[PDB]
């Protein structure tokens, strides 16, 4: 069905950088 | 034949309102520049894949509203850890 999320960490990193 | 009292209060439009909550988790604050960012392209498609996984998790509109909070909740705080990933 599903597994580990890789892009999920990259998506948050984008917002984490800026405000 | 039959099915859970699912569609009772999810509706087509009302359901779209919940979908936004999933996207807000990854990006709560507004970002007009993000819309142009290629990364955002994955955000939409991503939420579309998970949202379907989040909706099914519920056998009722009620459970769907609860599980939604957990996802947005965990991701909401997770953003804090991502910030310290580089300090």
């Amino acid at each position: 069905g599903s597994g580990t999320d890789k892009e999920l960490s990259d998506l948050l990193d984008f917002s984490a950088m800026f405000s | 034949g039959v099915r859970k009292g699912w569609h009772e209060h999810v509706t087509q439009d009302l359901r779209s309102h919940l979908v936004h909550k999933l996207v807000q988790a990854i990006f709560p604050t507004p970002d007009p520049a993000a819309l142009k960012d290629r990364r955002m392209e994955n955000l939409v498609a991503y939420a579309k894949k998970v949202e379907g996984d989040m909706y099914e998790s519920a056998n009722s509109r009620d459970e769907y509203y609860h599980l939604l909070a957990e996802k947005i909740y965990k991701i909401q705080k997770e953003l804090e850890e991502k910030r310290r990933s580089r300090l």
